[PDB]
RNA sequence: UAACGAGAUUCCCACUGUCCCUAUCUACUAUCUAGCGAAACCACAGCCAAGGGAACGGGCUUGGCAGAAUCAGCGGGGAAAG
RNA sequence: UGCUGUAAAGCUGGGUCGAACGGCCUCUAGUGCAGAUCUUGGUGGUAGUAGCAAAUAUUCAAAUGAGAACUUUGAAGACUGA
RNA sequence: GCGAGAGACCGAUAGCGAACAAGUACAGUGAUGGAAAGAUGAAAAGAACUUUGAAAAGAGAGUGAAAAAGUACGUGAAAUUG
């Protein structure tokens, strides 16, 4: 018999299976389509979710009640120290899909990226890439041969770049190494750009502009094993139900004599790989700026860091990206920032953003001062100050 | 490296007993102190002075002090079979306040 | 008594027995299989680490709905345990057989556990009390343990012969 | 090393409950040989067995 | 028919997680370990679809398929057990 | 280990074992088991699984001892609360 | 009941309920109900002594025609197990 009353189903079938991500680093499933006319530029970057903050902004949206009126918005900070190019990979079109043909590494690799290849670094002889480094013996003709192979045969060129995690407050010493597709120009141009950038740093300023819409690739917050009521948002059973109420009452009809895949079951929650799209870049701050959090209206000599630092992160002392809203992942998560896959001409996307003020009160409590100087001015001298 | 050595430590028992069942806080402070001494003396054999047991339990089963000053001395175990060459002895130090004290090596004289 | 397996050379072997031992049979079988074929001194170090929870006994047959652990990777399994009562009996019989071999003049450094096996012993019956006034069984499953330490033309046809002979003539 | 009997005897000789009997932990051999009430009396007189003071219940706040 | 009622019923005020619509917290379990250690039940066993068939198959016929060993849950089926 | 017989079965090689037993002609019967929610006894899978969770709460040391969460003693912390 | 002699009777789940300290152990307020349980060897000759172990035991040895007879005792099947 039919349901007495119709209702939409709980949860999406487009995000099954709700299992843990295979890797903690989010991987870019798809890169922006390559346009030969454009200049050779990267398409993705790796940063670290520092924390959330608050901004104030005059909304520029004609026809809205908030047009030319201040809006308070949540923002997320992504600590993005420059990435180091260490390798280049060539991909060949085949009837069975893209296939990596050749990988060429840089002559010298930093220790933090060589740790990536070790599960027990402290007990190793640290032999990684030693013979390969020797392959640069005064002529590097093997490297040139591989680069010529990539130029001749490859159709997609990606660059192997790693983060400089030692510049972040994280205690992890392994760098994060990822493939970033290179767009623009011919394959020869892409390989020349990759070779000319070995062991060099690339900053976010050369990848992302302000007011851009970008995508965020990350693994969400884990919650462990979870019941159907919170995992799927189903209705709790009445109070007087025997054997408990945080269940789904009927998990199927008699026929099919099986449990359907579309029925909500308890299982692992969170820690899923997610791609979130259309996040506006409110700010691209520089680590060398001593007034990161200062705007054209709040000239306070102020960094992006709140009072007491970011809770469970530390301080953002590097170049950073300030994005609108929330992104998947937790604090300290490595986050992949990708360029938009399509051209959005909507007013929300083409808007120019000018920030009025950035919140730097302590996140560790009901903070009520933006700066220690402000705190002292408001409170006066304390007993510890003498 | 000297095997026989005496030092005074401050243990932040408050952060170690966080969230612990109220009827186990003093029992767990005994286990935490034993685990603390192994971290420093490298010995699985830790002996607690009975006066230390009095100090832990002086305010009932959940009134463990936030900080305790301990004098941990590593001694040689002559017993055979010892199966643990050294052992740690923990006995309490009476101080007016347990705040602002650093680790100090004690000279047995 | 007759042991299940007789040693190939009785002069280079020593045996130990334990009967009606009140230890779980299923636990003892797994701990006996974990050291079968090992060096005697190698197995004694292993059995001490199992008591310390540094290494585990892989449970291979009697392992239904037991926990998973990382210490089972040493044996390529996911289910392993640290059965103390079973390890202590086995260590007792290993020490007896080692002392048996020393009295023979054998060398403990060269001893190998060539044969160890566990059999069922007669059960011990107790009672448990169930709802609605019912009595069930509460038996024990004892073990018999025994272990032994050891030191470490062609005929051809007429025409097969004929073919062979004629080929040999070709080669001078 | 099983002074359960001696503590029961000492409670009756002293006239208090077993909760108020103190057996010297250093005199275990001496107390273990005190099998009779006569032997318990000597240990009580010598101080090997001590009648612990009653726990104080002050009436000061009631007053 | 006053009074009385762990009697049945309707409405009103108060009150409230009964609900919108859930969330968080604590103890004891469950979980993992050492020791101890049952019972119900059991033809053989245990993946689906359709067919025909004692007219609702785990097995038969025709297809889909199909890769050791498993852990925590769960309550569709075993026309589950009693 | 084989052989014989369509079969019911019979005979044999090897091993174990220790005191009686067979063929043939007849006689006789409490004479042939897979089932009876059969009877009695035994043994499994389940399964090292369910579980061993009410009654506030235990800890340190010494002794004894092959061995001590559980015995004794001391110190403490508790409770029953006439 | 007492005392004898026999059998094409049964042969330890059979034969009396009882081949045994059987109308016993045990159950029930009571009337009553009511089992299980035979076999080392010719003879205990029932394992002295040494060794490992806290001990039980084990390994040697010894007795014996046999320990493939060790009182958990003739043979020692099947289920089930190593």
């Amino acid at each position: 018999s039919h349901r007495k009353y119709e209702a939409p189903r709980h949860g999406s079938l487009g995000f099954l299976p709700r299992k843990r991500a295979a890797k903690q680093r989010g991987r870019v499933k798809s890169f922006p389509k390559d346009v030969k006319s454009k200049p050779v530029a990267l398409t993705a970057f790796l940063g670290y979710k520092a924390g959330m903050t608050t901004i104030v902004r005059d909304l520029d949206r004609p026809g809205s009640k908030m047009h030319k009126r201040e809006v308070v918005e949540a923002a997320t900070v992504v600590d993005t120290p420059p990435m180091v190019v260490v390798g280049v990979v060539g991909y060949v079109e085949t009837p069975r899909g893209l296939r990596s043909l050749t990988t060429v590494w840089a002559e010298h690799l930093s220790e933090e990226v060589r740790r990536r290849f070790y599960k027990n670094w402290y007990k190793s002889k640290k032999k990684a890439f030693t013979k390969y480094s020797g392959k640069y013996a005064t002529d590097a003709k093997q490297v040139e041969t591989e680069l010529a192979r990539i130029k001749k045969y490859a159709s997609v060129v990606r660059v192997l770049a790693h983060t400089q995690i030692k510049k972040t407050p994280l205690s992890q010493k392994k760098a994060h190494l990822a493939e970033i597709q290179i767009n623009g120009g011919s394959v020869s141009d892409k390989v020349d750009w990759a070779k000319e950038h070995f062991e060099k740093e690339v900053s976010v300023d050369s990848v992302f502009e302000q007011d851009e819409m970008i995508d965020v690739i990350a693994v969400t917050k884990g919650h462990g094993f979870e019941g159907v009521t919170h995992r799927w948002g189903t209705k709790k059973l009445p109070r007087k139900t025997h054997r408990g109420l945080r269940k789904v009452a009927c998990i199927g009809a008699w026929h099919p004599a099986n449990v359907n895949w579309t029925v909500a079951r308890a299982g692992q929650n969170g820690y899923h790989h997610r791609t979130s799209i259309n996040h506006k870049v409110y700010r691209v701050g520089k680590g060398t700026d001593e007034a990161n959090g200062a705007t054209e209206f709040d000239r306070t000599k102020k960094t992006i860091n709140p009072m007491g630092g970011f809770v469970r992160y530390g301080n953002v002392n590097n170049d950073f990206v300030l994005l609108k809203g929330s992104i998947p992942g937790v604090k300290k998560r490595v986050v992949t920032l990708r360029k938009s896959l399509y051209v959005d001409t909507s007013r929300r996307a083409v808007e120019k953003v000018n920030l009025k003020w950035i919140d730097t009160a302590s996140r560790f409590g009901k903070g009520r001062f933006q700066t220690p100087a402000e705190k002292h001015a408001f409170m006066g001298t304390l007993k510890k100050d003498l | 490296l000297q095997d026989v050595v005496t030092r005074e430590y401050t243990i932040n028992l408050h952060k170690r007993l966080h969230g612990v069942n109220f009827k186990k806080r003093a029992p767990k402070a005994v286990k935490e102190i034993k685990k603390f001494a192994t971290l420093h003396m490298g010995t699985t054999d830790v002996r607690l002075d009975p006066k230390l047991n009095i100090a832990i339990w002086k305010r009932g089963v959940q009134g463990v002090e936030n900080r305790m000053r301990l004098r941990i001395s590593r001694k040689r175990n002559d017993e055979e079979d010892a199966k643990e060459k050294l052992f740690a002895y923990v006995e309490p130090v009476i101080v007016p306040s347990t705040k602002g004290l650093q680790t100090v090596v004690v000279e047995d004289d | 008594v007759r042991y299940a397996a007789t040693p190939a050379n009785p002069a280079k072997s020593a045996s130990a027995r334990g009967s009606y031992l009140r230890v779980s049979f299923k636990n003892t079988r797994e701990t006996a299989q974990a050291i079968n074929g090992w060096k005697l001194e190698k197995a004694q170090k292993y059995l001490d680490q199992v008591l310390d929870h540094q290494r585990a006994i892989p449970f291979r047959r009697y392992n239904s709905s037991i926990g998973r652990t990382g210490q089972g990777k040493e044996f390529g399994v996911t289910k392993a345990r640290w059965p103390a009562k079973s390890v202590n009996f086995v260590k007792d019989l290993l020490r007896n057989a080692q002392a048996n071999a020393e009295a023979k003049g054998l060398d403990s450094s060269k001893l190998v556990i060539s044969h160890i096996q566990v059999n069922h012993a007669p059960k011990q019956r107790r009672r448990t009390y169930r709802a609605h006034g019912r009595i069930n069984a509460y038996q024990s499953t004892p073990s018999h343990i025994e272990l032994t330490l050891t030191e470490e033309q062609i005929r051809l046809n007429s025409r097969q012969r004929g073919r062979l002979a004629s080929q040999k003539r070709l080669t001078a | 090393a099983n002074l359960r009997t001696q503590k029961r005897l000492a409670a009756s000789v002293i006239g208090v409950g077993k909760r108020k009997v103190w057996l010297d932990p250093n005199e275990t051999t001496e107390i273990a040989n005190a099998n009779s009430r006569s032997a318990i009396r000597k240990l009580y007189k010598n101080g090997t067995i001590v009648k612990k003071p009653e726990t104080v219940h002050s009436r000061s706040r009631a007053r």
